[PDB]
């Protein structure tokens, strides 16, 4: 049976080859599509989610002196009409063209999924390769965690009209519900 | 390489100067490398001349001409007849240099390597090693000139100010 789900079987083409494989694939996504393409998608989603979570925290905590102090959703809305979001979209798309080229290289075997050889510092490149797999595991875990955490953040911001640090400091219930009186 | 996660392009070999293996799309796979290198050298040389023109016309204006607010406006204040002869003189130069072989099939027929026309008023191209170093410097400065000319032209078009004058006061938008 599967390690993560006791009452399910190991999802066929799902073993220790990819980092963080606890056998969790109840729906046969790894069988409808290639597992390496799905890992590339997962790494892209998780890295963007980690950056988004850190950005949410810092933007709620701090703002640059040349940017209006607004909630992050209001920041997206304000900079869409300001052109900064257009700049971010342009440069991200320019990088992601080569990212898609790398993904097409991944499809025909060759390079590892989500691997861009990006290593400005000497971390698991040389003299530390024995930790690399460990790092990989950590990475995807953080990825997955971020992919949840940011989500909760924004939806909590949608329901309480409070920042995540504001909700932590003042954990009042869902607005209008303490009064209750539904009958 | 320039793309460690990718493989080196098949048609890209280190014979040409400035070769870093940077070809993520397969432009060299679908088009002749000699034609692409000729176009690259032409764009780079035109951009070096354009960068010098943008940096000079803000400071020096011909007496038989009107000085515009920016070099982009220096283009506009020039009579259209002068712009047309500039165009047709450049066309005649192209005809003479390419030997009436403008089409890609007709070009490179009689050798000519790639991007080579024959231009040495002063002989600084004798030794092959120094020649290769000059080629590398030429291509790097040409690519830098392309990027720089784009930046200078667009900043002049947006801010309406000369480059050195824009360096005097930034005036962030
Ligand atoms: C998914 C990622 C993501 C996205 C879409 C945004 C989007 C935005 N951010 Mg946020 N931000 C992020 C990640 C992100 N940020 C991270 C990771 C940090 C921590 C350094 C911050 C810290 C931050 C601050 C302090 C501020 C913003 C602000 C903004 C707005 C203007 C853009 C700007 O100046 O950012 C600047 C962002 C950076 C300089 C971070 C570096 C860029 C990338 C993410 C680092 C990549 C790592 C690199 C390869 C090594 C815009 C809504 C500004 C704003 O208007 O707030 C209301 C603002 O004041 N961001
Ligand atoms: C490196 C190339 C480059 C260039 C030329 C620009 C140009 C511009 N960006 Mg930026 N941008 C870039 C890359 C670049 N972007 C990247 C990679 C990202 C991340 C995805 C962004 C994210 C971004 C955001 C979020 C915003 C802009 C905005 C702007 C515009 C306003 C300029 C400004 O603030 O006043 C002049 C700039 C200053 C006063 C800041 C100081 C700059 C110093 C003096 C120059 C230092 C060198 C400079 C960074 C050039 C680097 C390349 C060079 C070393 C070769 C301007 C057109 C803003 C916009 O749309 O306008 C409203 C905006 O909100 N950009
Ligand atoms: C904490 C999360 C985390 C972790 C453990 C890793 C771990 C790894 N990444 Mg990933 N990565 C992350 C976040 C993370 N990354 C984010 C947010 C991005 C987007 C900017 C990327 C983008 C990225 C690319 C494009 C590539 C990697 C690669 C790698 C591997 C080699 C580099 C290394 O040793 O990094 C160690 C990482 C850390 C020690 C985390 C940094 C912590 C610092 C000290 C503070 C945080 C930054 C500031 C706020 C390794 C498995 C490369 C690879 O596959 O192998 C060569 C590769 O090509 N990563
Ligand atoms: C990293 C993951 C993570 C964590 C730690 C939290 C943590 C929290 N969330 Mg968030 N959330 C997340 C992901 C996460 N969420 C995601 C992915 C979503 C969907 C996008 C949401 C959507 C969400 C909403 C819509 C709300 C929360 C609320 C809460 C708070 C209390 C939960 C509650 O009311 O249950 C109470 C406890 C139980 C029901 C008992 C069962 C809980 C199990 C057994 C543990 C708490 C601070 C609520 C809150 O308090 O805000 C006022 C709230 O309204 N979250
Ligand atoms: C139009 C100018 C031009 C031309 C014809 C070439 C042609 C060539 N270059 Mg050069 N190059 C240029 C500009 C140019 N380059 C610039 C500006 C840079 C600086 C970044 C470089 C840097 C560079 C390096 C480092 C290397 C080459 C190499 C090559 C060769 C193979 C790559 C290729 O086929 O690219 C073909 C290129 C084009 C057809 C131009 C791109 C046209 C697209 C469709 C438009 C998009 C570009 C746009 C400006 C980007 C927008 C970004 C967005 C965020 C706004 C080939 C001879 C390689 C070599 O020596 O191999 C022999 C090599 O190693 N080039
Ligand atoms: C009568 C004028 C004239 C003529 C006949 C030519 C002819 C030529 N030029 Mg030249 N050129 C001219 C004016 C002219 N040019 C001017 C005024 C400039 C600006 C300074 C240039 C800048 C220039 C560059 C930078 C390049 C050429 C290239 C070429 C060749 C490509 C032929 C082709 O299909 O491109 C015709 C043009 C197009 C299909 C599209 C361009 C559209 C614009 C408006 C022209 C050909 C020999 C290329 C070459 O030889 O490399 C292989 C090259 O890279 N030309
Ligand atoms: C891409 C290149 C380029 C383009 C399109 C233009 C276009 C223009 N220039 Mg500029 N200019 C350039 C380069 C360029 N220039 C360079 C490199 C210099 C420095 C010498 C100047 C200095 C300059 C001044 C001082 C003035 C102009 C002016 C003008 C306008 C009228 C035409 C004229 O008088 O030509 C002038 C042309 C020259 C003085 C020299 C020709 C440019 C190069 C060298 C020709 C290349 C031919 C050949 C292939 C190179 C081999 C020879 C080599 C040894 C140099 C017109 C908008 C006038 C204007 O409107 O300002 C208000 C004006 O007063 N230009
Ligand atoms: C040699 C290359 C070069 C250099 C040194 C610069 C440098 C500069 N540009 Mg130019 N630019 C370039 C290429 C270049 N650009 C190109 C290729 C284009 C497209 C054609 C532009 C289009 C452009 C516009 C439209 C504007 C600038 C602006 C600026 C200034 C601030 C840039 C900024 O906000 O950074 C933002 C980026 C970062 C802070 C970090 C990115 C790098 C890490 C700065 C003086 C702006 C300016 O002067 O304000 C009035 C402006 O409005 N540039
Ligand atoms: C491309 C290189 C080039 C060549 C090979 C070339 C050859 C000749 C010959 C050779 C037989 C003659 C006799 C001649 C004479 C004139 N040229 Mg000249 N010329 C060239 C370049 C430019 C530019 C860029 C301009 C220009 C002009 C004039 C005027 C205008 C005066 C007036 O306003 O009446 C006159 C009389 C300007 C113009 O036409 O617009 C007003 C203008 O800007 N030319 N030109
Ligand atoms: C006739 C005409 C019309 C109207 C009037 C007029 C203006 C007088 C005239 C002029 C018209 C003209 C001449 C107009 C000229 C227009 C030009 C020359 C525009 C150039 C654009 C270049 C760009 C955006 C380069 C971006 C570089 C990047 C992203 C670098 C990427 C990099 C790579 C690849 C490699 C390393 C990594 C990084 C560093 C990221």
């Amino acid at each position: 049976f599967s390690e993560s789900v006791p009452f399910l079987k190991t999802p066929t083409n799902l073993d220790g080859s990819l980092p963080g494989d606890v056998g969790f694939d109840p729906l046969g996504f790894s069988e409808v599509f290639d597992i390496r393409v799905l890992r590339e998608a997962e790494l892209k989603h998780g890295r963007i989610a980690m950056l988004a979570t850190l950005g949410y925290l810092v933007q709620e905590a701090y703002v640059l002196p040349f940017f209006e102090k607004v909630p992050p959703i209001q920041a997206h809305d304000a900079l869409v009409k300001s052109g900064g979001m257009s700049q971010i979209l342009l440069w991200t798309s320019f990088l992601e063209i080569f990212g898609g080229i790398a993904l097409f290289s991944t499809i025909q075997g060759r390079r590892y999924p989500g691997d861009f050889s990006f290593d400005p510092l000497g971390l698991s490149q040389g003299k530390n390769a024995d930790k690399l797999e460990q790092y990989q595991l950590a990475e995807i875990k953080h990825s997955r965690l971020a992919m949840l955490a940011f989500s909760g953040f924004v939806h909590q911001g949608f329901i309480t009209k409070q920042g995540v640090l504001e909700q932590l400091g003042n954990f009042r219930p869902i607005p209008g519900f303490p009064e209750a009186t539904f009958f | 390489n320039a793309m460690p996660f990718l493989e080196r392009p098949p048609k890209l070999d280190g014979s040409l100067a400035g070769d870093v293996g940077f070809d993520p799309v397969g432009f060299s796979n679908y088009f002749d490398l000699r034609w692409l290198r000729e176009s690259e050298l032409k764009h780079g040389r035109v951009c070096m001349l354009g960068v010098t023109g943008l940096l000079v016309q803000e400071a020096v204006c011909l007496p038989q001409f009107s000085n515009g607010k920016t070099p982009v406006d220096d283009f506009f204040v020039v009579p259209a007849a002068g712009l047309w002869q500039v165009f047709f003189a450049i066309g005649a130069v192209e005809f003479f240099s390419h030997g009436f072989k403008l089409t890609p099939g007709d070009m490179f027929s009689e050798g000519r390597e790639a991007g080579d026309f024959g231009f040495d008023p002063l002989n600084l191209s004798g030794n092959p090693d120094a020649l290769a170093r000059r080629r590398l410097v030429e291509v790097k400065n040409g690519r830098l000139a392309m990027i720089a000319f784009g930046g200078l032209l667009h900043q002049q078009l947006l801010t309406g100010q000369g480059t050195f004058e824009q360096l005097a006061n930034f005036k962030a938008i």
